[PDB]
């Protein structure tokens, strides 16, 4: 079921051309033949020690791919479980930490086919005595404090379905825009056009219409679904509605726009 | 295209004693191979086929 | 003795009371739903059969 | 490789060595010391540490 | 020839429990932390892992 993104009254003059904005750039499909099927996940510390003072990669994992640690120490030292790229888990184990290796530490998430990227923040700290060794929540971050060479654990988890592995069958992103007849509530729309992520349109209604429906070519591939009605009639009269659903992403939208038809004023 | 894919673990060995040497009790059910070498100067590559 | 004959050993057919050691090993979660992979040696009735 | 000092302490070492002649020279902070002693072949003669 | 019992797991959620023994024949217990559990209804209980 997809969740009303915004709804807006739409004056729309009869005669003259009305714009229904419903887009994102963020549904954009990928123009090359090989859409991407891969995510990548990493962990990046930003120790202010260093008087360089910048963030380092410590290692990042890629969907169906192999462990690669940036440098050439932080083997053994990291420990990120392969089986958690299933359970989500995607926390860091340190074996010995040192006076230099406190700081701050994200674990990011990227996705170029869905575009949706995450990023969560901890704080590390080591002293030399095991009293003040206790760790707190801060709400925006996490602080650890833990004995110089002890080994310590960073937990970074989604438990989000989408991260999580689901070789699901790529169905086309469903788009459709619906109008509901003269005088009719919403949710009662006949499709006037439907859009797939392939390209292919299936066309609705009287052809004419449609024609003047002016949709851009590239829609589904720059996501511009936006529907411009040209030389407005009363049977245009009545509320739109612009579903996009993407199985693979997993997202479910919907726009509502109240068009009326008005005459010149 | 490449993609994950998944493989079996099998049931692992028991480790037995041996002066100067070791011998293992190898359990499986399915052909399986297996196979090791030295750490030293030779290599002494072995490389075998269990069925059961 | 695991993978051996008699492995498996009671006083009578039907004694509520039994006593054996096959060398099962359980196995932590591994997956996305409730399982419980379990790993033990081959039953040695039928070996000695 | 270093450790706390007192006006008369006295503190234990863990060490290893290639031969059972566990006779040697080791020095506490900056004083040297002679120390001898025989070890023995243990039980367990396979392991990868 | 025997046959292996897989009992239903035992699920503490959010929370600890620890492990018994049993006096049944070669018996086996073990605990695991962090667990992952899903079902065709879905996530059995929830917290944080
Ligand atoms: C939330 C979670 O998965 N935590 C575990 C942690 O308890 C364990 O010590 C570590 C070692 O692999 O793996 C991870």
């Amino acid at each position: 079921n997809s969740v009303v993104v915004s709804v807006l009254n739409i004056s729309a003059t009869l005669g003259s051309q009305a714009v229904l904005p419903c887009k994102s750039y963020r549904m954009v499909w990928t123009q090359d033949r090989l859409n991407d099927r891969q995510r990548v996940v990493h962990w990046d510390v930003y120790s202010t020690y260093y008087g360089d003072n910048k963030m380092e990669r410590l290692c990042d994992m890629y969907s169906a791919g192999d462990q690669r640690v940036y440098s050439s120490y932080n083997q053994g030292r990291i420990f990120m479980p392969q089986n958690a790229f299933t359970d989500g888990n995607f926390s860091l184990v340190i074996k010995d930490v040192a006076e230099s290796d406190g700081g701050i530490y994200s674990c990011n998430l990227h996705h170029h086919y869905c575009h949706l990227y995450e990023t969560v923040k901890i704080q590390l700290d080591v002293t030399k005595k095991a009293k003040a060794a206790k760790e707190y929540w801060d709400g925006e971050k996490a602080v650890i404090v833990a004995l110089e060479g002890s080994t310590v654990m960073l937990p970074c988890v989604n438990r989000n379905q989408i991260w999580t592995e689901r070789h699901s069958e790529e169905e086309q992103q469903v788009v459709h825009w619906d109008r509901q007849p003269p005088g009719v509530p919403h949710d009662r729309a006949d499709r006037l056009i439907d859009l797939y992520a392939s390209g292919e349109r299936r066309s609705y209604g009287p052809l004419f219409i449609r024609q003047k429906m002016n949709i851009t070519d590239t829609a589904f591939a720059l996501g511009d679904f936006s529907l411009r009605i040209s030389e407005l009639e009363s049977a245009d009269e009545g509320t739109y509605s612009c579903h996009l659903h993407h199985h693979y992403c997993g997202l479910h939208e919907r726009r509502i726009y109240q068009v009326f038809v008005t005459e010149p004023v | 295209t490449p993609t994950v894919c998944p493989v079996p673990l099998a049931h692992t060995p028991t480790v037995t004693k041996w002066f100067k040497g070791i011998t293992l009790h190898l359990t499986a059910t399915r052909p399986t191979l297996l196979t090791t070498r030295k750490l030293g100067l030779r290599a002494d590559a072995t490389a075998e086929w269990i069925t059961g | 003795n695991p993978g051996a004959f008699g492995d498996i050993q009671a006083s009578s057919l039907d004694a509520t009371d039994i006593v054996a050691r096959t060398d099962i090993r359980l196995l932590k979660p591994s997956v996305k739903n409730i399982h419980v992979p379990y790993t033990q040696a081959v039953s040695g009735y039928e070996m000695w059969k | 490789a270093t450790t706390h000092v007192t006006a008369t302490g006295s503190i234990t070492l863990h060490f290893s060595t290639s031969s059972p002649q566990a006779n040697f020279i080791v020095s506490l902070c900056g004083k040297k010391t002679t120390c001898n002693a025989e070890c023995k072949p243990p039980a367990d003669h396979i392991i990868g540490e | 020839k025997f046959h292996t019992v897989v009992p239903s797991p035992q699920v503490k959620c959010c929370g600890s429990l620890e492990c018994k023994a049993s006096s049944k024949a070669d018996y086996t217990c073990r605990v695991f932390g962090g667990v992952y559990p899903f079902m065709w209804g879905g996530a059995q209980c929830f917290c944080d892992s």
